[PDB]
């Protein structure tokens, strides 16, 4: 083959390096990536810290909280443009950090990086914001006017035991939320909306299944069937 | 604040050639190590490590 | 305040009396270099993920390409066959880097460390020699001065030079106001130039520790920073679309390289040995070669599948290698 | 058989 | 004297549709090929099988079609004993080729659809299971090819397969038997019951209208390949049923028919391409 | 620290079978393809066999074909040599010695101590001078010829000289005609026209005695030289 003996031995050498590198990309594939954005107070952490990793019926999930670098996040976003969705928790207790809350959305939605990456909204901590409105406190009409006029949705499903006061409080943030995501994007994203507490353990299951519908859309645009 | 004062300071005096000449260099540069250029100057194949 | 402006004020009238003429007017009697049409020579496939970096060893033949599956894989780029293989702690890598000496190969990322890898140990295997860890923020690039000194760029918007033996940062560079994302050691190796996201450029002293010139001239963050082979001059790539060729001397831009068709911003740039060809690598998927003295597109390199994340030129000059998210990398001559 | 039709898949 | 001697009108009218058909379809799967394999961005691995199945649906078309209709013509074999043995072999391969390469596609649109978060078929099984597809269908036409003769009858050369003499005919039979088995009932199976579940899912809002119109695109594929293909073999296994309606005349016309439903299977998937996705519309449009 | 003890020697009785163990302690066995080279009580040395990393490539010598076998336990980092039909001319000392090949490596760098067994076309390389009488401080030039250039079109010369010093494993000098091997003193040079090549040794040392054999690595069988002496 006009390769000397230790040319030989060189690419056998490649070619083990090559299996070693085939076996780590099945698990490459296997494993979703998932990036947990959100701000502080959001209880990022609990939903289910750079990484952690959780596996639910046989497919490993992969989450990155990348909370070393603030400012200016969209530099450190380019490398996660290929995670299969972004988890974002927000912390609906908090009306003054929401607002905040509701630019960052903004912002990832927008990013022209994550312009193909769905977005798993987690509001978090929907008990504290019940304690809120029952105790009235702080009005959400204060933070936002528009409270007073919106008025809970026909198509929401009221959970049982839920003031309506307490309902339509939930539904509102919701509501801010979905408006942001509806404006931008062309049904190349999609973005998935789970009222979420800090005892609920099923989050990783909501993941699962949000995770199935995004990829099967993508895979359904794939195969050319769209 | 003062720290940004005398950063400006120092690079104020800096000494700065004119552009014509700078430009002039660069050009002679080029043209100096040009045949010495395998991306510039097409390298015969033979010669090519990636032939 | 108002001392400021007035040095400021200052800096651009010294600067505007330096321009006596242009860089194109000078060379407007150059003859242009004409189409240099580059072919695919090799494609090293293998990666998993996006390729994010690459360095040409001083040999000129072997190469080291980051990853963001988290493996730097060296490469022979004459035998397209890979010499090693090192897996990194990290999934999430920014940058790599390959010794002069070609003893060791850095890498850095979100992870805030550049781990330093001995390629040449008795027991045969790469080994993690020290992971330096002063910086707050993810590591942009990281290219080597010795292999006991490296300087690094980080988006805590500081650069520092790292003794390597102590792990301790040498000296550190806090100029800069936004995330610095690359460097260029001067082939002297006694200056260096770091352009960042504040649209602004400063050429350091390795050895003072000072910033002693800053240019600016771009419209958004410089992604890419290069120096041209004299040392004297340093071209820049940014979100702008635009590669601006900076004299350090005359302290003033010299050349812009914009074309209307692009509006896609640089990842990487580079030169060639002589310095007459500016290769750079665009988003559009593509990397475009342009000549540096007469500002105009020679000839385009579009071989990728997604946008060309790193560009680098042979030592010999010989070939300019081209990594894209595509997962491939490719030996254009 | 020549009056036999002859067909192939 | 041969009495398949069809009058010149009937040639002529039988040799039009032929020849629309056959056209269109090489035209169209031809096109496919260009347009995966010339512009890039198409050519994915998931295309690999869509590529199988026009390459086999084109050569079907362009050998088995016109070489068959020429025989049919007065039943004459215009080519030669190579020839012979040719046809009953790379054509014939075609077609079991084009169904197990849809059985292909309808597996990896299950498991893209039905399972979406586990991996696809790495790019090296793909084209593994490719050739195990083309293998098995060189396997199940050697047979024919392996009995073939160009036996001179004084009327014309008739390129017939010898099977081994039995007096129950059980070889003979056996084997088409099972080909009918294995290129049509297991087909019609699998194919039906993954389109069948993916079909499911997918009825189950823009996104509504396009998931629903693959569905309808499914439901004609499945139906297709049942209708289409049922006539060819009922034709096939009629000398073991009734052999006396191929010593009578009106046969050479109901080959003809069968064949022709069968043959335009490799029309069905170029239309279905350009009319359910708008890429390959733009690449066809763009030809 | 890199260490490749090997045993299971002894006097074993003529058409007998015996396997020898080179035990691995200090480096990655299983990345580093492994070699067994023996030396005839009087004689020089003779490449027996190869096992490739990953057990995949496995050359034997003509002498032995057949009746040796050599295998790699990678989890348990020993490799193994069964030897079967032992005549009376494998008497010998048998050496394991390590060999990593990428671009830029040091094949044959570290041999192991030697495991003693007592039973009761390929290019050949010519070391002229059996022996060389020097004194310390002067300037040494051992030669070795070779039957076909040994330049690959690579042009990498595949010559290597080795160093065994009285009651002591080779050691690796010079690799690929020229590049100096790690922890070898400057004062060992290597230059070579293809066919004849030359070891300069200048400043010769105490150190320096014991004989220099050079081994082509071309094409497998790999020939070691008779071997030149250097008696102080
Ligand atoms: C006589 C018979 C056996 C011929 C069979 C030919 C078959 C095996 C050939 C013909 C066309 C070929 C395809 C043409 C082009 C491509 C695209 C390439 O990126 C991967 C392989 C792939 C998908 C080929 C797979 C094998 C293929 C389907």
């Amino acid at each position: 083959c006009t390769l000397s003996a230790e040319d030989k031995a060189a690419v056998e050498r490649s070619k083990m390096i090559e299996k070693q590198l085939q076996k780590d990309k099945q698990v490459y594939r296997a494993t979703h990536r998932l990036l947990l954005l959100g701000a502080d107070n959001s209880g990022k952490s609990t939903i289910v810290i750079f990484e952690t990793k959780f596996q639910v019926d046989k497919v490993n999930f992969h989450m990155f909280d990348v909370g070393g670098q603030r400012d200016e996040r969209r530099k450190w976003i380019q490398c996660f443009n290929d995670v299969t969705a972004i988890i974002f928790v927000v912390d609906s207790s908090d009306y003054n950090r929401l607002q905040e809350a509701l630019n960052l959305f903004k912002s990832i939605w927008n990013n022209r990086w994550l312009r193909t990456i769905s977005v798993i909204l987690f509001l978090n901590k929907q008990d504290l914001l019940a304690e809120k409105v029952l105790a009235g406190k702080s009005k959400i009409e204060d933070y936002f006017p528009e409270f007073a006029r919106y008025t809970t949705p026909e198509d929401a499903t009221p959970e049982p035991g839920e003031d309506p006061r307490v309902t339509r409080a939930k539904y509102f943030i919701r509501d801010e939320f979905l408006r942001i995501s509806t404006a931008s994007g062309d049904g190349r994203h999609y973005c998935y909306p789970h009222f979420t507490c800090a005892v609920d353990t099923e989050n990783a299951r909501r993941i699962f299944n949000d995770c199935r519908d995004i990829i099967q859309r993508m895979h359904l645009r794939q195969y050319e069937l769209l | 604040a003062r720290k940004l004062v005398e950063q400006l300071k120092m690079e104020a005096n800096i000494d700065r050639i004119k552009v014509s000449k700078a430009a002039a260099d660069l050009m002679a540069y080029c043209e100096a190590h040009a045949k010495e250029d395998p991306l510039l100057t097409p390298v015969p194949a033979s010669e090519n490590p990636f032939r | 305040r108002q001392e400021a402006e007035q040095l400021k004020n200052q800096i651009r009238d010294a600067r505007k009396a330096c321009a006596d003429a242009t860089l194109s007017q000078i060379t407007n009697n150059i003859d242009p270099v004409g189409r240099i049409q580059m072919r695919t020579r090799r494609t090293l496939r293998g990666h998993l993920a996006k390729i994010y970096a690459m360095h040409w060893g001083t040999d000129s033949r072997l190469l080291v390409s980051a990853s963001q599956d988290g493996k730097l894989i060296i490469w022979d780029s004459y035998t397209t066959n890979k010499v090693h293989a090192i897996p990194l702690r990290s999934s999430w890598v920014m940058t790599c880097a390959y010794a002069p000496s070609g003893n060791y190969v850095a890498c850095g990322g979100l992870d805030n460390i550049c781990s330093i890898y001995n390629l040449k140990t008795r027991e045969g295997n790469v080994r993690v020699s020290r992971e330096l860890a002063g910086h707050t923020g993810y590591l942009s690039c990281c290219r080597f001065l010795d292999d006991n000194q490296i300087v690094t760029s980080s988006g805590d918007t500081t650069c520092a030079l790292w003794d390597i033996e102590t792990g301790q940062q040498t000296t550190t560079f806090t100029g800069h106001t936004g995330d610095v994302m690359s460097l260029s050691l001067a082939p002297d190796t006694r200056l260096f130039v770091s352009g960042a996201c504040d649209a602004s450029a400063k050429l350091w002293d390795v050895r003072e520790g000072m910033c002693r010139q800053t240019f600016t001239g771009h419209e958004s963050d410089i992604n890419a920073i290069c120096f041209f082979p004299n040392g004297n001059a340093f071209a820049t790539g940014s979100d702008d679309a635009t590669c601006r060729l900076f004299d350090l001397r005359a302290d003033q831009e010299l050349m812009t390289y914009s074309h209307d068709n692009i509006i896609c911003g640089i990842t990487s740039v580079s030169f060639s040995k002589s310095g007459r060809l500016l290769l750079a690598g665009y988003d559009d998927f593509n990397c475009n070669v342009w000549d540096a003295l007469k500002a105009d597109r020679a000839g385009v390199l579009a071989g990728h599948d997604n946008r060309v994340s790193c560009l680098g030129v042979t030592d010999d000059g010989m070939a300019v290698a081209t990594g894209s998210w595509d997962s491939f990398l490719k030996i254009w001559n | 058989k020549p009056q036999q039709f002859f067909g192939l898949m | 004297p041969n009495q398949f001697v069809q009058p010149a009108w009937q040639i002529v009218l039988w040799a039009a549709a032929y020849t629309v058909i056959v056209v269109t379809s090489v035209v169209g799967n031809v096109v496919v090929m260009w347009i995966i394999l010339a512009h890039k961005r198409m050519r994915t691995v998931t295309n690999y099988f869509l590529v199988n199945l026009a390459f086999a649906e084109a050569s079907m078309a362009a050998f088995n079609t016109v070489v068959n209709f020429t025989y049919a013509v007065h039943n004459e074999w215009y080519y030669g004993l190579f020839y012979c043995k040719f046809h009953n072999f790379f054509p014939i391969a075609a077609v079991f080729a084009s169904i197990y390469s849809m059985t292909a596609v309808a597996f990896d649109r299950y498991m893209a659809i039905i399972h979406p978060l586990q991996p696809r078929l790495s790019a090296t099984a793909t084209k593994v299971v490719i050739c195990v597809i083309w293998v098995l269908a060189l396997l199940l036409a050697f047979p024919q090819g392996y009995y073939s003769t160009t036996e001179t009858m004084p009327s014309r050369v008739v390129c017939m397969i010898e099977w081994p003499e039995h007096p129950n005919k059980i070889y003979e039979k056996v084997y088409h038997i099972c080909v009918t088995v294995l290129i049509y009932f297991l087909p019609l199976l699998v194919i039906g019951y993954a389109y069948t579940v993916v079909g499911i899912t997918l009825w189950a809002h823009e996104q509504v209208s396009a998931k629903r119109k693959v569905v309808k695109m499914m439901i004609v594929v499945v139906c297709t390949f049942a209708i289409c293909w049922l006539p060819f073999h009922i034709f096939f296994l009629l000398p073991y049923i009734n052999p006396d309606l191929y010593l009578k005349k009106f046969i050479q016309q109901v080959y003809l028919a069968i064949m022709w439903l069968a043959m335009s299977s490799t029309m069905y998937n170029p239309i279905i391409y350009c009319c359910l996705n708008d890429r390959f519309r733009l690449g066809f449009k763009h030809a | 620290d890199v260490q490749l003890v090997e045993s299971g020697g002894g006097l074993v009785q003529p058409g007998g079978s015996r396997k020898l163990s080179c035990s691995a302690s200090g480096f990655a066995f299983s990345s580093f393809g492994m070699h067994w080279v023996r030396q005839a009580p009087e004689k020089g040395l003779e490449w027996v066999a190869y096992i490739s990393s990953g057990s995949g490539t496995i050359y034997y010598a003509d002498t032995v074909k057949g009746r040796f076998t050599i295998s790699r336990d990678d989890p348990k980092n020993t490799l193994f040599l069964q030897m079967t039909s032992l005549r009376s001319e494998d008497t010998a000392m048998y050496y394991c010695v390590r060999s990593i090949y990428y671009y830029g490596s040091s094949p044959f760098d570290f041999w192991g101590q030697g495991t003693t067994l007592t039973v009761s076309s390929d290019i050949v390389m010519t070391q002229a001078t059996s022996s060389v009488p020097v004194t310390p401080g002067e300037s040494v030039s051992i030669s070795c010829r070779s039957s076909k250039s040994l330049l690959h079109s690579n042009g990498n010369t595949y010559l290597y000289w080795f160093l065994q010093r009285p009651g002591q494993s080779p050691q690796l000098l010079i690799y690929r005609m020229s590049n100096l091997a790690s922890g070898v003193p400057d004062r060992f040079s290597g230059s070579g026209s293809g066919t004849a090549f030359t070891l300069t040794i200048s400043r010769l040392e105490a150190e320096d005695v014991g004989v220099y054999y050079c081994m082509q690595h071309l094409e497998y069988p790999l020939t070691f030289g008779a071997g030149t002496k250097l008696e102080l």
